[PDB]
């Protein structure tokens, strides 16, 4: 059980790098997601169907 | 996070009865199929027992046949393995494993050396 | 438009025609040649069988020329034991050649082969593909049974009640005891196979030894039977 | 319109008309699925397509023959129509024989079944079946009809006894060929059934389906040919169509056994519905 | 002793991170998304049904200009299609019959293929001779290659079954960078629009974020119950949707470092094969093993639509760079275009 | 009532029947005399020769009863026996062809000796399907008493004739299919059977093609008669009847030559006998 100790040490190292990160509130994240979704809603062919004149797949 | 914790097991006299408990979290215990696999010293993993989704189809390996009982408590999400009349060759490191996909009859890769959905493993030693 | 783009479209159609004419030929080539998987639990003489039928990369491909029918056999190497992901690539193979060592009593490596065979049989996308089962490395099977040093009763508690099948064809010069144990390992695989209904899947047991060379003929008949059984099921019938 | 009346249809004429119309309706969907789906273009599907087009053509010929005998009243048109009806029935028999022989070939050399050889064989089978159908449907039109008044003109006015006898002989030869082919297929299926039964420890399904298909063919086509051989010109007129209804029934039943039972066509039907 | 101490330290840091994750969960996505209006239903129609493949189609990819695509078949052919006119431009024969991934370079010059042969192969489409010839072959990986993507004409990221990811430079041909953090096969990986980061989802029921320059894992996302079969970034590059075999697709956001939405239906026992987003990021598409494609509307986890034109497993599903159409390739050797 | 002398066609029919009877007697003599000649094919060949000899005697003493004294009853029974022998011969030829096909197909993959017993199960069927039929309506559905319909043979009725023709054409289709399958087998597995010949006439493409000629040696003879049985009626000329019955007797003559004397062991017996 020699490589197992090294693997556990690497796991702990990565875990404690991962712990020290900055996290904003979930509400702000949802706000940004919906802001992006609404800002580009007019440029989505799938969301709002386009007339067949501008559709190359017609 | 999907984690499984195994409780019970230790240096015990032969012929005794030992209860091993597998506590699960982070997933639906009802949908999946539970397996018990043991790791002999100096040898690879060998499958021991399995219990299906509902609890109807129960199968064991030849050695543990007639002496091992596998049960599941869906309400408590706890998988119990009951061992009766143990033998010296039964010593190993046990593992409560889960087959990768739910609602599937097949259950792949439960004895591989590197499996994600396997517990840390309790230790069971049988000696005088 | 037609003034400038017409020639470009015409060239594109010509390229399409050439590509389609190539596709017809390699379609004939692809559909003519059959494909088989080579799967091995471990220490079951897979390389011995490969050498017998012979006459870094993770997959090795071998060619056959049996009876003017081209076969390709694929083995898997340098891949980890976790095979729940790449086994789905093999739902179009004619059959999966499963090689099992019958001298397995991991302390019980035979049960590992039995459990793995259950996964292949009951897999969702391997339901259609049949499995050719080669009980291999029986050269020492009679030896240990005759010696009596190792017992299959300890590793398989249901052998003692099991009796020799009436519809059995033992080879000459074979002890009665090894013949019974020979068909006990087969029936364990057969119990899994016959447990599941919905007969799109069938198993083909075949005893094998290292000295044997005619394993070509047993595979050829199995591929003959597998393909025609699939044709039977299409026309109701079987 | 002074006189020139078309006689009113009798009891069995209308039943023949209804049978032909519903046969055409039944086969329209089958041929539509055959042509429309690009996936259904395998060598074996062309055979079912040939049978379907022959059956649909026979039904259309029946309904148009009633049209010619009801408010049309053209003798030459009726001759042409009975000729193309005979052509359609001959094509149906030939296509069923070709379907059986192709199925047996697929069973026999299964490994080599998927090659250019099977496509060439299917093309040759289609060519032979439809050419023979046209040939046997051109004799009762070209010069072998009853219009001259010299020949016997056996059972189906207007059509000579000799052409009818030749058709019966060809049908009996095809019947023997199919009997032997189905004996071969019976041997194959029985061997497989015995193997599977030995493995499990059954044969009812295969015996049932082969018996059903062969009995349908026999009990639906035999009476016409036997009565054709035995019958004469002055035979009772009800027997002309009394034994001709089973021919329409077999033409009706053929796509159910050969097309609907296929899982892929059934799935396409369910998707359409 | 030391192993037990390391395990206890790992557990206590895990508990601390769980507490930190729960601290930032002020309100769920359901409450904030309840106000917005639903899109209702989307009736997607099939336009082009591409035919010419014999075996199953296992991977496909779109070009930068949303005109040319690539599909790989287990028959050993890599077909480069023009979806506009359903011609085929280049039927590349493959050295190994078994292929599991194909990719288009973001310049139209090279294509990449890989599979069980353990070697990723780059084919050059702009040869002076006019004949498509293999340019380079990379064989560093041990486990079967799972997926591959192009950073530019020179760098390629590959994810294989050896629980490692690799970043190769094409000219020199050796592994420029390695990524070893996963405990299982790395099934899929997706690249951020800014190409500085990429997130790979593996069979350990976990996804991991990696930075190409520094070569270390930034954050790990857990919460799934089975193997993540696919994963795709949000168009803005600040979130990613992961689809697994537990019949549930999850949405994760990087900054909160936790899940947000749990798209699932009680009648869905079938798993997920591939996921993708649209240009606006509103509509998301996810393939299923039950030969249909379910389209979840935006965030409320309501099935906006169903695309049931396939007969077998849908293996690849991709949305064009301009969002005109969605291409679904399944195991029935048929690749369809929907819009 | 003095019976007029039979015409020349009846005389030549009797003569040809006499040569047929002599040849069949010779063939059965060689078959019976040698105890070693009991091969599985030889039993079917002997049954064919038995039916053939019975037909020959029937025709010879039918000419006898026609030109000598006699009543219609025994003549009727005897012509029924003649047709009975002919249909038995047709069945025997079909059985021989199916035996050849079964032997080739089975010997392609292993072999079984149990089929000899199956031969009996087949043989009786022929001699029960044809033989009994060849006497079942003749004694019951005869048109001599009749006053219903007769057809183209004086004793027999038309329904019997059309039934026999239907059976004949079914058998002909069966044998066409059998020959096609034999040709497919010999073309597909030519090298194997060429190398595995040691463990019936199955050989290279030139060698086995003669079987088609053998089939012609059947088709060219019995086909001209059976079709006429459907086409003709009571008023059809008897000249056509005799001119189309003669090919049947010629086929009866030629069957021993192509099936009995063809085999190598009887050929060795033939050189042994001629050398003396």
């Amino acid at each position: 059980n020699t490589a197992s100790i090294a693997q556990a040490r690497k796991l702990v190292e990565q875990l404690k790098m991962e712990a020290n990160i900055d996290r904003i509130k979930v509400s702000k994240a949802a706000a940004d997601l919906m802001a992006y979704c609404e800002a580009h809603a007019k440029e989505d062919p799938l969301l709002t169907p386009v007339p067949a004149s501008e559709n190359p797949f017609r | 996070q999907v984690q499984l914790q195994e409780s019970g097991g230790g240096l015990v006299q032969p012929g005794g009865s030992l209860r091993l408990s597998c506590a699960a979290s982070g997933f639906t215990f009802s949908n999946y199929k539970m397996n018990w696999v043991r790791q002999a010293p100096g040898k690879g993993l060998e499958w021991v027992s399995d219990i299906s989704q509902s609890g109807a189809s129960i199968s064991y390996t030849g050695s543990v046949k007639g002496r091992f009982t596998i049960s599941r408590d869906n309400a408590k999400n706890t998988l119990y393995l009951q061992m009766n009349s143990l033998k010296p060759e039964d010593t190993a490191v046990y593992y409560c494993a889960r087959c990768p996909a739910p609602f599937t009859r097949d259950c792949f890769d439960v004895t591989s050396t590197t499996y994600a959905y396997r517990g840390q493993g309790t230790q069971v030693t049988v000696s005088s | 438009k037609t003034e400038d783009q017409r020639n470009e479209e015409k060239a594109q159609r010509e390229a399409n025609k050439k590509i389609e004419k190539q596709l017809q030929k390699d379609k004939q080539v692809y559909r003519a040649t059959h494909r088989l998987l080579l799967l091995g639990a471990g220490e079951s003489g897979k390389n011995t069988i490969v050498k017998q039928m012979r006459i870094t990369s993770g997959i090795f491909e071998t060619k056959f020329q049996v009876d003017k029918v081209n076969f390709h056999m694929f083995d898997v190497g340098a891949q980890r034991d976790e095979r729940r992901k790449w086994i789905q690539c093999f739902n179009d193979v004619t059959a999966i050649i499963f090689v099992v060592a019958s001298s397995s009593y991991q302390t019980n490596r035979l049960q590992a082969a039995l459990k793995l065979f259950d996964s292949i049989w009951n897999n969702k996308w391997l339901r259609d593909t049949s499995v050719i089962l080669f009980l291999n490395k029986q050269d020492l099977l009679a030896e240990k049974v005759l010696a009596g040093k190792s017992k299959i009763e300890d590793y398989f508690p249901e052998f003692a009640r099991y009796t020799t099948p009436e519809d059995a064809t033992p080879e000459p010069g074979e002890d009665p005891r090894v013949t019974r144990a020979k068909y006990f390992i087969r029936d364990e695989f057969l119990r899994i196979s016959t447990a599941s209904g919905d007969g799109r899947h069938y198993c083909y047991p075949h005893f094998t030894c290292a000295v044997d060379t005619e394993n070509i003929r047993r595979v050829f008949n199995d591929c003959r039977d597998i393909i025609q059984r699939m044709h039977l099921r299409q026309y109701e019938l079987l | 319109g002074p006189a020139a009346p078309l006689p009113s249809p009798k009891a069995w004429d209308v039943v023949l008309c209804i049978s032909g119309t519903l046969v055409s309706c039944e086969n329209a969907l089958v041929v539509a699925i055959i042509v429309g789906t690009p996936a259904f273009r395998a060598p074996m599907f062309l055979l079912v397509g040939s049978l379907a087009v022959a059956d649909l053509l026979a039904g259309l010929g029946l309904v148009l023959h009633f049209a010619a005998v009801f408010c049309i009243g053209s003798a030459e048109m009726s001759l042409v129509l009975v000729g193309v009806l005979a052509m359609a029935f001959t094509a149906s028999i030939g296509s069923l024989l070709a379907i059986t022989v192709d199925r047996y070939l697929s069973l026999y050399n299964a490994l080599t079944y998927y090659s250019e050889t099977t496509v060439t064989r299917t093309y040759v089978m289609l060519a032979l079946v439809w050419g023979g159908a046209l040939g046997l449907g051109l004799l009762p039109v070209l010069a072998w009809n009853c219009l001259d008044g010299l020949t016997t003109c056996g059972v189906v006015y207007p059509l000579s006894k000799n052409h009818l006898v030749v058709l019966a002989i060809a049908f009996f030869m095809v019947f023997g060929i199919m009997l032997q082919l189905y004996a071969q297929i019976c041997r194959i299926v029985c061997r497989h059934a015995q193997q599977i039964a030995l493995q499990r420890h059954a044969t009812r399904k295969g015996i049932a389906t082969l018996a059903v298909v062969l009995g349908a063919f026999a009990a639906c086509w035999l009476p016409f040919t036997v009565y054709c051989l035995l019958g004469d010109a002055h035979s009772p007129p009800l027997y002309t169509y009394l034994t001709l209804l089973p021919a329409t029934y077999n033409s009706m039943i053929n796509p159910i056994i050969y097309a609907f039972r296929n899982q892929d066509v059934q799935k396409v039907l369910w998707a359409v519905c | 002793s030391e192993l037990d101490q390391l395990r206890q330290e790992a557990e206590q840091l895990k508990n601390q991170i769980r507490d930190a994750r729960k601290a930032c969960a002020d309100a769920t996505l359901s409450q904030i998304t309840n106000n917005i209006d639903p899109v209702g239903r989307i009736q997607m129609r099939t336009r082009r049904t591409l035919r010419g493949h014999l075996a199953k189609i296992y991977a496909m990819h779109w070009g930068t200009d949303s005109r040319l695509l690539v599909s790989a078949s287990q028959d050993g052919k890599l077909i480069i299609w023009d979806s506009y006119t359903t011609n085929k431009v280049h039927a590349i024969p493959l050295r190994s019959s078994w292929v599991m991934t194909c990719a288009y370079a973001p310049s139209g010059n090279y294509v990449a293929c890989g599979g069980l042969d353990n070697i990723c192969s780059i084919y050059n489409l702009k040869t002076r001779e006019g004949n498509v010839r293999v340019s380079r072959e990379l064989a560093g990986h041990t486990g079967y290659l799972s997926c591959c993507r192009f950073l530019d004409d020179n760098q390629i990221v590959t994810s294989s079954g050896d629980t490692t990811c690799a970043l190769w430079d094409i000219e020199t041909g050796q592994q420029t960078t390695t990524f070893t953090g996963h405990t299982g096969d790395v099934m899929s990986l997706s690249l951020a629009p800014d190409t500085r980061l990429f997130v790979s989802g593996a069979c350990d029921a976990s996804a991991k974020l990696w930075d190409v320059r520094e070569g270390m894992c930034r954050q790990t996302f857990t919460g799934h119950e089975s193997d993540i079969n696919a994963i795709c970034f949000f168009p803005n590059g600040n979130a990613f949707a992961t689809g697994s075999d537990d019949a549930t697709c999850r949405l994760f956001d990087l900054r909160a470092d936790q899940e947000l939405m749990t798209y699932s239906h009680d009648n869905i026992i079938c798993g997920i094969t591939s996921v993708s987003f649209s240009k606006s990021g509103r509509l998301l598409l996810a393939g299923y093993d039950d030969f249909n494609c379910n389209v979840w509307d935006a965030l409320k986890a309501d099935r906006a639509g169903v695309l049931a034109g396939h007969d077998n497993r849908v293996s690849c599903l991709g949305v064009t760079d301009d969002g005109m159409a969605v291409a679904t390739g399944s195991w029935d050797s048929f690749l369809k275009i929907w819009n």
